[PDB]
DNA sequence: CATTCGCTCTGCTCCTTCTCCCATCCTCTCGATGGCTATGAGATCAACT
RNA sequence: AUCGAGAGGA
DNA sequence: AGTTGATCTCATATGGAGAAGGAGCAGAGCGAATG
C-alpha cells in the first residue's frame, strides 16, 4: 500500500501519531550550515552511512550530483532516505533562488518494479511524514494517473516511478519542477544513445543521484553516461572523453603495450580517478566490517575438453566458408559467435541432434535424443558433480546463459531423477517468488535451475550452498550477480562456485573478456598500477580451435604463469580427475583476480614546490 | 522572433531628415576653414536645405555625440572635428 | 554546440531539399545504397516520361 | 588492363590497411588472410558482366 | 552672383551564373536489387469472474 | 516486380 | 469491481540559347560655396 491515496495517507498518519503517544536522550547531528539529522536516526546509521550522509549535504550545498557506488549489501537506500530525512527536518532554506521551499521539494525516484514497494516500506519505516505514491499499476491510485504527478508536484510527496515510465511519460514528468532525482539500479542509463537515457537527462533539477554498484561493467563509455547524467560536462563531450581516456587507458592493458603507452595509461587513470573522486562515493564490504561478515567462498574455474563429435563440429565449423567469410568481413562475426558458443554448450543445440526416426521401441530413446549429456564435454562433468554433491547433500544453483541449453539441462534432471526447480523469463513475475522461498524452505529440492539473468538484482537463493555457471557470459556482472544470489548476506554455509569452460575454445576467449573489463575497471575504481597479462592479437583471435592434451597448459596458465592460480572440494577435485571425466585443469578463480632559488623564496595555499613536484612526477616515468 | 521595439509612428520621416541633417552639418565643419567653426557664425548661416529639422538641433546633437568638439575661445564657442 | 545544430540543421534542409528536387546544381547527389540517385517528386512530374 | 590495375592497387591498398593494424599491435600477420581476392575475382566478372568499365560503385 | 565644384543618382555594357530543352511508337535480353541470434523487463488491455 | 543498360523494328 | 496473459518494444553482448544580377563607370544635374 502506499499513499497515492488520501484517506490511506490520513489514516497512516493518524496511527502514527496513536503509536507516537504511547512512547511519550539522542541530539541532532549538527553539520553544517544548517543541517541536521533526527538523533534517533542518526543514532541508527553505521559510520559508512553517516559518512554518506554528510557526502551528500556537501554535494547539496555545492549543488552537484553523485554516484553512491557502494557495494551491494552496505545499505545505500538507508542513506537516501536518512538525507532526505534530514533535509525536510531541517527545513533548509534554498538561498537566492526560485526554489523557495522550506524543505524538501517534489522527489522522483527511478527504480526497477521489483524494488518500488521495498522503497515505499523503507520510507513509512524511517520518516512516516513522507507522501510516498507509486506510479505504477501496482500504485494504489485510482485515478488517471496524469492527476497523481500533479498531487505529488503539488504537495511535495515523493513519486516512485519506474524507468518505462519516465521513458513513456517524459513530458508529463518532466513538465515539473523536481527537487530531487534519485536513479536506483543507476547502471539502467549507462548506455549514452539509449532512450531511456535521454529521457533522464532532461529533467532540470542539479540535485541528482544514482545508486550503482557497478558504476561500470564493459567500459569507460558507461562511466561517462553515469558521469554526464551526475555533473553534466565534468567529463566533457563524450567524443572527447574517448579520445582522452576509453583508448589511453585501454591501449595500456595489454601485455605488449609499449612503455609510452603503459606510461600514458598509468597517467590517464589518474587523472580519471581523480577528476571521479569527488562525486563517486565507494566502500567495498572489505572497507568496513560493521555490515556483518560471509563466509568463505572457493571458486575455481573447470577447464573441459571437447568431446570427438564436438571437436569435429567445432573444427568443421571454424574450417567452414562462413567464417571464411566473417573473417573477409562479408559477414558481422555475430552469427559465427553464437553458433560457436553453441556448439560449446551442446552440438545438437547446432546440428540440431542426431536424426529423428518414428516407431523405434523405447529403449533406443536416450542416447538418440537431442541434447543428451554425453556429447557435450561439460556435462559429463555436471553429471560428475551433481553426482558427488548430491551424495554430499548438498544443494546446487545451476546457471547458464541461455534457455535452450536450460532446456537440455532440465531433461538431463529429469533422466537423472533429481528433484528441481526452473525459473527463466518465461516464468511468470508474480510465481517467481513462491519458486524461491520453496527452495529456500523445502530442502529435499536439490537444484534450482536458473537462467543467469532472470530476477534482476534480490533473487535471495542462499538456500543453495555449491554454485554451477555453466557458460561465460561476455559481461563479468553477470556471473558475479549469479555466485551471489548464493553467496549473500544470509548464507551461513561456504559457498564453492564453480565456472565451466572449454579449454582452446571461444569460451576460454569470452572468459578473457570478463578478467580483461575487471581489470579495466579496478585501474579506475581501485588502483592504477596494475600488471598486463593479455597480448591484443591474443585477447582478440576467436575462431581459431586449439584444445591441448592432457600433458599440455591451457593459454589461462601460461598468461597467467607465476601467480599461484593453477575436504569435499577435494574430493570432489580428486573425482573429477581419477575417474578421467574430462576435465583437463582447474585453476583458483580470486588468485587469477589478483592484478596486482631567485624565485619562489616568499609566499604572497599550495605551494609552488609541491604542486611543480606533483606535475613533474605526473609527467615523468 | 517574439520581441519588438517600441517604436512612434511615423519616425522614418524624421529619422531621414536627422541622418541627413547630420551628415550635412558636419560637412559644414569640415568644409570649413582649418575645420574650425564659429558656433555663432554657424547658427547665423542660412542653413542647407539638407537640414530640414533645424541648425541649433543638431549642433546640440553633435555635441552630444562628440562628433564635433567644442572649444571655448575669446571669440565664443568654436567647433572642431575630433582628434580621433 | 552550435556548429553541430548548424550542420544538422544544414542535413535537415539537404533532405527536405532532395526530397523535392534531387538534381540541384551545387550539391551532391541524394543516393540509394550501391549509389543509385532517388527519384524526387520533380522528377516525377518534369519530363516527357513524367 | 585498366581495370587491373585499378583492382591491383585495391588490393594493395586493403593488404596495408590489414596489415597495420597488426603492426599497431605489434604482431606479424598473416599476409594469406590479408589478401582480398575477391577484388580482383569480381571485379573482372562485374565489369565483364555488365559492361559497365570501372569501378562498381561508380557505376553511373 | 556666375561660376565651380563636389556629391548623388541613373542607366548603359559585359561579364558570371543558372536554368531550361533536345521525334514517335514498338520488340527483346541481361544484371542488380534482395536487410542478426536471443534472453530479459515491462506496459497494454483482451478477457475471466 | 522494379531500376538501369544494351541490341533491334517502322 | 478484481485478476490473468500474450504481444509488442526496448535494450544487451560480440551544347546552346535566353534571362537575370552584379560591378564598372561615365556623366547629368543639383545645391553649397565661393571669389
Ligand atoms: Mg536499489
Amino acid at each position: 500500500r502506499d499513499d497515492g491515496d488520501e484517506d490511506y495517507y490520513k489514516q497512516r498518519l493518524r496511527r502514527w501519531n496513536k503509536l507516537r503517544l504511547q512512547d511519550k536522550e539522542e541530539s541532532d547531528a549538527e553539520f553544517d550550515e544548517g543541517f541536521k539529522v533526527p538523533g534517533f536516526l542518526f543514532k541508527k546509521l553505521f559510520k559508512y552511512q553517516q559518512t554518506g550522509v554528510r557526502w551528500l549535504w556537501e554535494l547539496h550545498c555545492q549543488q552537484a550530483g553523485g554516484i553512491l557506488g557502494d557495494e551491494m549489501g552496505l545499505g545505500k537506500t538507508i542513506q537516501i532516505i536518512a538525507f532526505l530525512a534530514g533535509l525536510s527536518y531541517s527545513k533548509i532554506r534554498t538561498r537566492g533562488s526560485n526554489y523557495r521551499f522550506e524543505g524538501l521539494g517534489p522527489t522522483v525516484i527511478v527504480c526497477p518494479t521489483t524494488v518500488m514497494h521495498q522503497w515505499v516500506k523503507e520510507f513509512h519505516t524511517w520518516w512516516p511524514p513522507f507522501r510516498v505514491a507509486i506510479l505504477h499499476e501496482t500504485g494504489s491510485y485510482t485515478h488517471k494517473k496524469e492527476k497523481l504527478i500533479r498531487d505529488v508536484a503539488h504537495c511535495h510527496g515523493i513519486l516512485i516511478t519506474s524507468y518505462s515510465y519516465i521513458r513513456l511519460m517524459q513530458d508529463d514528468i518532466s513538465r515539473y519542477d523536481w527537487h530531487y532525482v534519485i536513479l536506483d539500479e543507476g547502471h539502467k542509463i549507462r548506455n549514452p544513445n539509449a532512450a531511456v537515457t535521454l529521457a533522464c537527462k532532461q529533467f532540470r533539477t542539479p540535485h541528482r543521484i544514482i545508486l550503482s554498484g557497478s558504476p561500470m561493467q564493459n567500459n569507460l563509455r558507461e562511466l561517462w553516461s553515469l558521469f554526464d547524467f551526475i555533473f553534466p560536462g565534468k567529463l566533457g563531450t563524450l567524443p572527447v572523453f574517448m579520445e582522452q581516456f576509453s583508448v589511453p587507458i585501454t591501449m595500456g592493458g595489454y601485455s605488449n603495450a609499449s612503455p609510452v603507452q603503459v606510461k600514458t595509461a598509468y597517467k590517464c587513470a589518474c587523472v580519471l580517478r581523480d577528476t571521479i573522486n569527488p562525486y563517486l562515493l565507494r566502500r567495498m564490504k572489505s572497507d568496513v566490517k560493521m555490515s556483518l561478515s560471509l563466509p568463505d567462498k572457493n571458486e575455481q574455474v573447470l577447464f573441459c575438453r571437447l568431446t570427438d563429435e564436438q571437436h569435429k563440429v567445432y573444427q568443421n565449423f571454424v574450417d567452414s566458408k562462413e567464417v571464411y567469410r566473417i573473417l573477409n568481413g562479408e559477414m558481422q562475426i555475430f552469427s559465427g559467435l553464437i553458433a560457436l558458443r553453441k556448439i560449446c554448450n551442446h552440438p545438437d543445440l547446432f546440428s540440431g541432434g542426431p536424426k529423428n526416426l518414428k516407431g523405434l521401441p523405447d529403449d533406443e530413446l536416450e542416447e538418440d535424443q537431442f541434447g543428451y549429456w554425453k556429447r557435450s564435454g561439460k556435462m559429463i562433468v555436471v553429471e560428475s558433480l551433481l553426482k558427488i554433491w548430491h551424495k554430499q547433500g548438498q544443494r546446487v544453483l545451476l546457471f547458464s546463459q541461455s534457455r535452450q541449453m536450460l532446456d537440455i539441462l532440465e531433461v538431463f534432471l529429469r533422466a537423472q531423477k533429481y528433484t528441481y526447480l526452473k525459473m527463466d523469463g518465461t516464468t511468470t513475475i508474480a510465481s517467481r517468488q513462491p519458486l524461491i522461498t520453496r527452495y529456500n524452505e523445502d530442502t529435499s529440492i536439490f537444484v534450482f535451475l536458473l537462467t543467469t539473468r532472470v530476477g534482476g538484482l534480490g533473487v535471495n537463493l542462499t538456500g543453495a550452498n555449491r554454485v554451477v555457471i555453466y557458460d561465460p557470459d561476455w559481461n563479468p556482472s553477470t556471473d558475479t550477480q549469479a555466485r551471489e544470489r548464493a553467496w549473500r548476506i544470509g548464507q551461513k554455509k561456504q559457498v564453492t562456485v564453480y565456472r565451466l569452460l572449454t579449454a582452446g575454445t571461444i569460451e576460454e576467449k569470452i572468459y578473457h573478456r570478463q578478467i580483461f573489463k575487471q581489470f579495466l575497471t579496478n585501474r579506475v575504481l581501485k588502483d592504477p598500477k596494475q600488471r598486463r597479462f593479455f597480448k591484443s592479437n591474443d585477447l582478440y583471435e576467436l575462431f581459431t580451435l586449439t584444445s591441448p592434451d592432457a600433458s599440455q597448459s591451457t593459454e589461462t596458465s601460461a598468461i597467467f604463469a607465476g601467480t599461484g592460480s593453477d575436504s569435499n572440494d577435494d574430493y570432489v577435485l580428486e573425482k573429477l580427475f581419477k575417474k578421467s571425466v574430462g576435465v583437463h585443469s582447474v585453476m583458483k578463480h580470486d588468485a587469477i583476480m589478483d592484478g596486482a632559488s631567485r624565485f619562489g623564496k616568499k609566499r604572497n595555499p599550495l605551494a609552488s614546490s609541491s604542486l611543480l613536484a606533483k606535475m613533474r612526477a605526473r609527467n615523468h616515468l | 522572433a517574439g520581441s519588438w521595439w517600441l517604436a512612434v509612428p511615423g519616425a522614418g520621416r524624421f529619422i531621414k531628415y536627422f541622418v541627413k541633417g547630420r551628415q550635412a552639418v558636419l560637412s559644414m565643419v569640415r568644409k570649413a576653414k582649418y575645420r574650425e567653426l564659429l558656433l555663432s557664425e554657424l547658427l547665423g548661416r542660412r542653413a542647407p536645405v539638407v537640414v530640414r529639422l533645424g541648425l541649433t538641433y543638431h549642433v546640440h546633437d553633435l555635441i552630444g555625440a562628440q562628433l564635433v568638439d567644442c572649444i571655448s575661445t575669446t571669440s565664443g564657442t568654436l567647433l572642431r572635428l575630433p582628434e580621433t | 554546440a552550435a556548429h553541430v545544430i548548424a550542420e544538422d540543421v544544414k542535413l535537415l534542409q539537404f533532405h527536405v531539399a532532395t526530397m523535392v528536387d534531387n538534381e540541384l546544381p551545387g550539391l551532391p547527389r541524394a543516393m540509394q545504397k550501391s549509389g543509385r540517385p532517388l527519384k524526387s517528386l520533380k522528377q516525377r512530374l518534369k519530363g516527357k516520361e513524367g | 588492363a585498366f581495370l587491373f590495375r585499378g583492382m591491383f592497387k585495391n588490393l594493395l591498398k586493403e593488404v596495408r590497411i590489414y596489415a597495420q593494424k597488426f603492426i599497431d599491435r605489434g604482431k606479424d600477420f598473416n599476409l594469406e588472410l590479408a589478401i582480398k581476392t575477391r577484388i580482383i575475382s569480381d571485379g573482372l566478372k562485374y565489369s565483364l558482366a555488365t559492361g559497365n568499365w570501372g569501378d562498381q560503385k561508380k557505376a553511373h
